[PDB]
DNA sequence: GCAGACACTACGAGTACAAA
DNA sequence: ACAGACCTAAGTCCTTTGTACTCGTAGTGTCTGC
DNA sequence: GACTTAGGTCTGT
């Protein structure tokens, strides 16, 4: 198909594959075009050099061309382009993208000519205790200091200034925030994705500053016991390893003091006994600092630690930061790497640098040279299935390329069940609340939107009825497959297409909470009412409310402060209180509402009222 | 009789890493270990009866010689696998001392490791990382997914596949050849096709094939093991006439004896797992089995609602 | 190799019952003047240091010096196992992975051999200078248990201030706060009773309950306890051995 | 009582592997497999009233003898399905040897498609570890309940509906 | 006889439920 | 140096039930010491 | 072909 080119021919070149092709997938033209050391990039933009599009473009990224005046080609002239263009891009778009390499693979070298020396260096002291082959590829690699983390520069710099001027905060009292502002909190979180290296940060930065180290596994020790009796006696005591290792010389006063670095905090037990929300109540008073690690921050059994801590969100580094890191892996570990097949590397690991190094530690063993031509055996055997955000599924579950006939056989239907079964709580309600705001691409002739949106309508009224019957009494969980066809998946294929806004959330969940805090508030004033009134709680809030409004709130509105008496008169009749007053003045709908004309009585008015009723 | 012998599939257990047949990459990389040393942690992953025991198992004792008995902790979903066994037995196991050659370490085999709690997952996270330069844990499960992505991180994902026809043949011809059975090449094609890629059930069958018959042909294979279900269900709902598929329907399964949620279930899965016929009328499909489906699990289950749902599929089909 | 027997076996176990809730992991280095050993807490703010030297031993026997990495929990498991009376001995072989405690009872022919796997622990070999004490105290063990014991029960600070010729230990708790006083008197009579008071500096210091009580079960080991004090400096509580002592370095809290 | 004052359907129950009739082709075959001993682990599935839990009575029944109720693990799964069950019972059954004579151990669990996918994810192994030993029969109505990895270690037979 | 001291059993809150 | 310009990594974001399982807390009974 | 928010890195003025 796509004839052969000269190594490293497409260098230089800023490509983005928008529109459809017939021959290649979009992660295939994306291979095909970095193993020549092509840029892609997901957006069009100025310094896009060429755009990839046979057929079936996007309006807007059109617009984007034509303003930019960006050139095109299609996928026959893509195939045409491969070829063509001499080896290593000349242009000097090109020759700036050849001394970045050159200039990679020199630090490459001379970092493992470093690590050769210090290899000969402890070999030389060992002459004169676990081997250095026995250690894993990730531990004897381990960064050492600051300067060798990849990615996460600006988070590990905060976290070493925050540490740095903890003391003068302290001093301080933690009432002044600083310039910087992290001072005013006690606690610092780390929080990411797995495998960045926060512990590494966290490590190295206290280190660094002088402090003695204490870890704590908090999955470990997650109970309130033990987590109260040890670090709450260690969180104002001081280090007697500390004072014991050499306080006389006086470049560190931090040495005494404790840096307690707690790992897994995302595996606390949950509850008020639980010690997840215990441990905000240290946070809220230490005399050493804190550093809670969490990989998924927005859990909420975490939701304490909100307000107590300084927030610090490490995000999946960028592949260009760990292509040197790699590079001098592979010198070093005398295994071939080209950095063409890196990007692709780290997206089938998802920016964890640690699987990267275990994946090449792996699959080196055997093959000795990591090429473009099993690269794409290596990323289907290694990719990372991990559980997508609903948002993510709900993207994917209202896409028309998903339901189309050629993107059926990429994605099954199997596929499609899995989807739902990886949120099982969430996906009905996302897709319900975001399947009538999409174009739809699959309608078939004859049909307008408006029917695809009363079928997938229906569809989801039977998978409620599904859903009934799963979450019963009966718990016929033996449905949970059907429940996914009916609730999400079929809609979804009813109405799938292109995403005309944004992909909401569930607004169901809100306005469930406020219709059971209005049945709450509605069943107080029912049943203080009850030794009057002959009802049900329905029946006041359908018939008695709007009457009841015409002798509580509308004399307030007419005939003035001297209405008072009267109203508690009717409030002493049914045992209502000022809450009570409040409650029915929220429940009216539509014309009649109330919270316009609860403002404009005059504040005397209200005060008198309340003087009175007390 | 008092006594028993042993069950083919563990007198012949592959005992060296190069019995095993397929996921030919897998094993020669795990070999490449096995000399070298140094194994990472690593997550096996598969369907049942690909050998993923018994490569862990070759793997473990060619790394760890004579020091199987105290290098390699066995724990099993039998066992208590739950945040105390991380706190007590693995910890305090990791922390042991115990000199080895000077490559190979302690080896932690956690089998049907998918069935680990929540918060014993999370614990192990810093026992792996911690004492990693003496011990290497090795988990193995049917399905990756159950197992934390932090732990999923930390160690070397090796996933194997379902064996090939040829594979399963191979290691059968060999069974065939060291217990002297007499053999059709009929009913060693009707096992593998049984069989579907499970080794462990091939050999097994075989064994009860050879024990209650004698001979391996495909009649005696047959009569000992059922025709697969799911063939017969995707032949009754591919049929081209409501008629045909009534009669199928009413010979083959519920004459037989198969359950009607066993009907109704199979029936899904096969309508899902369909790929000539196009998604939109497979989804439709998949909506009439789900009202049968509920009809059955209400207590309603007879020939006349699978019927219903047979004529209202065939309805479906023929616009 | 290594061949210590003990006299009684009891005198171990009360040895680790004594400092066994505090710390779980220890390192017994054994030189030929006895056993060294040292463990950091946990939590890394109490230390403990313990010498029994050869006099303790009928027959002491090390070839090259080993270390034996340990687990208090265990050992005291297997220390539960032997009779009173009972003589202990510890024996090792070159290159440990398991001490084989022998109980042996010379009236009968019952002998017992227990292997206790070994613990490979890796930490440093913190060195220990002595400094100027402020305050140096000589009191009951029995008391000491029990004002310690008392006050933890209102909370879960002791503020030691030691005024002229006078301790006092006072706990501020959310429900109640507590004192006890002390004075020192010399008896003639019965020297145990008699408690013993140098000052070159008075001294105040705030110290946590928790660990005060690991400090106080090692009562059992000596009648008497020793109290180091200074401002700055971690606080000595030493259980005097035949040949040894219990040290325990405490650090007090922020001041 | 007598077994007289029981229910035609209890008091007719079969008592040797001579009085189940129908299922000619599985009574053969197992009353082959334990005259030779090669006895796998048995999946007796069909429909109800056809004569799995007969057929497995009277088979422990010629096996073991007259008193069989001492030296078979018979455990009903409706009433104890946990994994409990498998970690204290099964297990130490299994393990053991037997208190009254020499010979294998059988352990039979009726209406094993009620246990939990724990149980049945812990039994998987405990088939397997102790099949020098122990053997394992399992009767259902339904296999769709029943764990995949259990309907691999587990020779099967179908019970067809009485001719 | 009388009081703690671990160790077993009872209670209570949190979480996941499928398919391959 | 500085805002802009590319490019990419990320966040929007909480409902019951029936029964089995687990894990930490609270309660109980029983053994040892004085 | 989804919105806003945000980080890391370059070049130009
Ligand atoms: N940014 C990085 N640069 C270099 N090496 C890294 C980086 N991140 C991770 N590593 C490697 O991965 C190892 C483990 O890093 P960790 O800090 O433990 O990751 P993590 O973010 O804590 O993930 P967890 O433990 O699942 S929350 C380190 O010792 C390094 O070898
Ligand atoms: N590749 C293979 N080569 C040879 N025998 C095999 C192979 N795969 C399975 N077997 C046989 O099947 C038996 C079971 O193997 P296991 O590895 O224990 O199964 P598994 O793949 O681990 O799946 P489980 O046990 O259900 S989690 C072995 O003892 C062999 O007899
Ligand atoms: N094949 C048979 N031969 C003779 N009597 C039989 C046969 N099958 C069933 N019966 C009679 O029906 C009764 C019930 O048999 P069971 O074996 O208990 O039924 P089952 O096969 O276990 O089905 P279940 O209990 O619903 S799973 C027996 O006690 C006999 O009286
Ligand atoms: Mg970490
Ligand atoms: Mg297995
Ligand atoms: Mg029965």
């Amino acid at each position: 198909s796509f004839p052969e080119g000269k190594p490293n021919c497409l260098l230089g070149l800023t490509i983005v594959f928008t529109g459809v092709l017939p021959t290649l997938e979009r992660g295939a033209s994306e291979a095909l075009a970095k193993r020549y050391g092509a840029r892609v990039t997901k957006s069009i933009s100025s310094k896009t050099s060429v755009v990839v599009l046979g057929d079936e473009a996007g309006p807007k990224k059109l617009e984007k061309i034509k303003q930019l005046k960006i050139k095109a080609i299609d996928e026959e002239g893509f195939k045409q382009l491969i070829a063509g263009m001499p080896a290593e891009g000349d242009g000097e778009a090109a020759e700036k993208a050849r001394r970045k390499l050159e200039e990679q693979h020199n630090i490459a070298t001379k970092e493992a000519e470093l690590l050769v020396k210090k290899e000969e260096e402890r070999s030389k002291k060992l002459a004169a205790v676990v081997r250095e082959e026995d250690k894993l590829w990730t531990v004897k690699y381990a960064p050492t200091n600051l300067q060798q983390v990849c990615g996460n520069k600006g988070s590990v710099m905060k976290l070493k200034n925050w540490l740095a001027n903890w003391e003068n905060s302290k001093k301080n009292s933690f009432k002044h925030a600083g310039k910087d502002g992290s001072g005013v909190f006690r606690a610092a979180m780390l929080y990411g994705p797995p495998g960045i290296g926060k512990t590494t940060a966290a490590h190295l930065v206290a280190q660094e500053l002088g402090y003695d180290i204490l870890e704590q596994n908090a999955s470990d020790v997650r109970s309130k016991t033990l987590l109260n009796a040890g670090v709450k006696n260690a969180l104002d005591n001081m280090s007697v390893v500390g004072y014991f290792k050499h306080n006389e010389e006086a470049q560190n006063l931090n040495g005494k003091h404790f840096v307690i670095i707690m790992d897994e905090v995302d595996g606390m037990s949950g509850g008020d006994r639980g010690g997840v929300g215990q441990l905000a109540q240290f946070c809220r008073k230490t005399s050493t600092p804190l550093i809670l690690i969490c990989n998924e921050r927005n859990l909420p059994k975490m939701r304490p630690f909100d307000r107590v801590c300084l927030d610090i969100q490490f995000r999946r580094p960028d592949a260009n930061s760990i292509k040197s890191r790699l590079m001098t892996i592979a010198i070093r570990e005398k295994f071939k790497l080209d950095p063409n097949v890196i990007d692709r590397l780290i997206q089938t690991t998802r920016g964890d640098i640690r699987q990267v190094i275990n994946l090449l530690s792996t699959i080196s063993t055997t093959t000795k040279t990591i090429n473009h031509e099993n690269i794409n055996e290596i990323s289907k055997a290694w990719e990372k299935n991990i559980a997508l955000k609903p948002f993510d599924i709900a993207h994917k579950m209202l896409d028309g390329q998903i339901y189309s006939d050629i993107g059926s056989r990429n994605f099954t239907l199997n596929d499609k069940i899995a989807l739902y079964f990886d949120d099982f709580d969430f996906t009905p309600l996302m897709i319900q609340e975001n399947y009538l705001s999409t174009r739809p691409s699959v309608l078939k002739p004859g049909q307008s939107h408006l029917e695809a949106v009363a079928e997938a309508a229906n569809c989801i009224s039977l998978g409620d009825i599904v859903e009934k019957k799963i979450r019963s009494s009966e718990q016929l969980w033996s449905l949970l497959p059907l429940h996914a066809v009916l609730s999400s998946v079929y809609p979804a294929s009813k109405v799938a297409g292109h995403m005309a806004g944004r992909i909401n959330f569930t607004a169901w969940l809100g306005q469930n909470s406020k219709s059971a805090k209005y049945y709450r508030l509605l069943q107080e004033i029912h049943y203080h009412t009850r030794l009057g009134t002959s009802t049900d709680k329905i029946g006041l809030r359908l018939d008695y409310l709007p009457t009841f409004r015409k002798r509580l709130l509308d004399p307030f509105l007419k005939q003035g402060a001297d209405a008072i008496s009267s109203v508690i008169e009717v409030m002493d009749d049914y045992y209502l209180t000022k809450e009570d007053w409040d409650s029915i003045m929220e429940f009216f709908v539509g014309p009649d509402v109330t919270t316009a004309i609860i403002k404009k009585i005059p504040a005397t008015v209200k005060s008198g009222f309340t003087r009175k009723y007390n | 009789t008092l006594s028993l012998q042993l069950p083919w599939v563990e007198k012949y257990r592959p005992q060296v890493l190069s019995d095993i047949v397929g996921n030919k990459e897998t094993i020669d990389r795990l070999q490449q270990i096995a000399k070298d040393g140094n194994m990472p942690h690593m997550i096996i992953s598969g369907m049942p009866g690909i050998g993923k025991t018994t490569s862990v198992h070759c793997l473990a004792h060619e790394l760890l010689g004579r020091s199987y008995a105290d290098g390699v902790l066995e724990l099993n979903a039998s066992d208590d696998r739950g945040i105390d066994v991380v706190r007590n037995q693995i910890k305090h196991f990791a922390q042991k001392k115990l000199h080895l050659p000077p490559g190979k370490h302690k080896i932690v085999i956690l089998d049907e490791a998918d069935s680990m709690t929540a918060g014993a997952q999370q614990a192990l996270r810093r026992t792996m990382e911690l004492y990693s330069n003496s011990t290497r844990f090795a988990f193995a499960c049917n399905q990756s997914n159950k197992i934390i992505e932090p732990l999923q991180s930390r160690c070397a994902i090796l996933r194997y596949s379902k064996l090939s026809d040829e594979d399963v043949l191979k290691r059968l011809l060999q069974i065939i050849k060291l217990e002297d059975v007499k053999y059709t090449n009929d009913g060693l094609e009707a096992i593998i096709f049984t069989a579907e890629g499970d080794m462990r059930q091939a050999i097994n069958n075989l064994q009860s094939t050879v024990a209650g018959h004698g001979l391996v042909n495909a009649d005696n294979v047959f009569k000992i093991v059922d025709s697969p279900h799911p063939l017969i269900v995707k032949k009754m709902l591919l049929a081209s006439n409501l008629e045909d598929s009534i009669q199928i329907l009413r010979t083959d399964l519920w004459k037989k004896g198969y359950s009607s949620i066993d009907i109704v279930t199979t029936s899904f899965r096969v309508t899902k797992n369909l790929a000539q016929v196009k998604e939109s009328v497979r989804l439709e499909m998949i909506k009439e089995i789900g009202l049968t489906h509920m009809r059955i699990l209400e207590g309603v289950g007879t020939y006349l609602q699978l019927a219903s749902m047979l004529a209202k599929i065939h309805k479906l089909n023929n616009k | 190799m290594l061949e210590a027997k003990f006299e009684e076996a009891s005198l171990f176990k009360r040895i680790i019952d004594g400092f066994k809730d505090c710390v779980q992991l220890v390192n017994f280095q054994c030189k030929e003047d006895g056993i060294i050993a040292q463990a950091v807490d946990d939590s890394r703010v109490l230390l403990v240091s313990l010498e029994i030297g050869v006099e303790a031993f009928q027959e002491y026997r090390c070839d090259h010096p080993v270390t034996l990495g340990m687990d208090l929990t265990s050992l005291s498991k297997i220390l539960r196992c032997g009779n009173n009376t009972d003589t202990l001995t510890l024996i090792a072989d070159n290159t440990p992975d398991s001490i084989i405690l022998l109980f042996e009872d010379t009236k009968k022919d019952r002998i017992a051999e227990y292997s206790l796997k070994l613990m490979d622990i890796d930490a440093d070999f913190l060195k220990i200078e002595e400094l100027q004490y402020d305050s140096t105290l000589s009191l009951p063990s029995s008391e000491f248990s029990k004002i310690v014991r008392d006050l933890s029960q209102l909370s879960d600070s002791i503020n030691i201030m030691i005024t002229k010729e006078t301790i006092k230990f006072v706990a501020d708790g959310d429900i109640g706060s507590g004192s006890v006083i002390i004075k020192p008197f010399v008896d003639m009579e019965h020297p145990e009773t008699s408690i013993k008071l140098e000052m070159d500096q008075p001294v105040d210091l705030t110290f946590g309950a928790k660990y005060l009580l690991d400090i106080i079960k090692g009562s059992s080991l000596s009648d008497r306890v020793g109290i180091r004090l200074s401002s700055e400096a971690p606080a000595l509580f030493q259980f005097d051995l035949k040949s040894g002592f219990l040290q325990f370095f405490l650090a007090p809290k922020f001041n | 009582r007598s077994k007289e004052n029981l229910p035609w359907v209890e008091k007719y129950r079969p008592e040797t592997l001579d009085e189940v009739y129908g299922q000619n082709e599985v009574i053969t075959t197992v009353r082959k497999f334990v005259d030779e001993g090669k006895l796998p682990h048995l999946l007796f599935y069909g429909p109800p009233g056809t004569g799995k839990t007969s057929t497995i009575v009277a088979l422990a029944r010629e096996i073991y003898g007259k008193n069989y109720s001492n030296m078979v693990l018979e455990l009903n799964a409706s009433d104890d399905r946990g994994i409990d069950v498998v970690r204290n019972q099964i297990k130490d059954f299994a393990s053991t040897r037997q208190i009254f004579s020499k010979g294998f151990k059988l352990i039979i669990l009726d209406e094993a498609d009620a246990m939990t996918n724990a149980a049945q994810n812990a039994l998987r192994r405990v088939i397997e570890r102790y099949t020098k030993n122990t053997r394992f029969c399992v009767l259902a109505n339904y296999a769709h309940k029943l764990t995949p990895a259990l309907l691999s270690r587990c020779t099967r037979f179908r019970f067809q509906p009485l001719p």
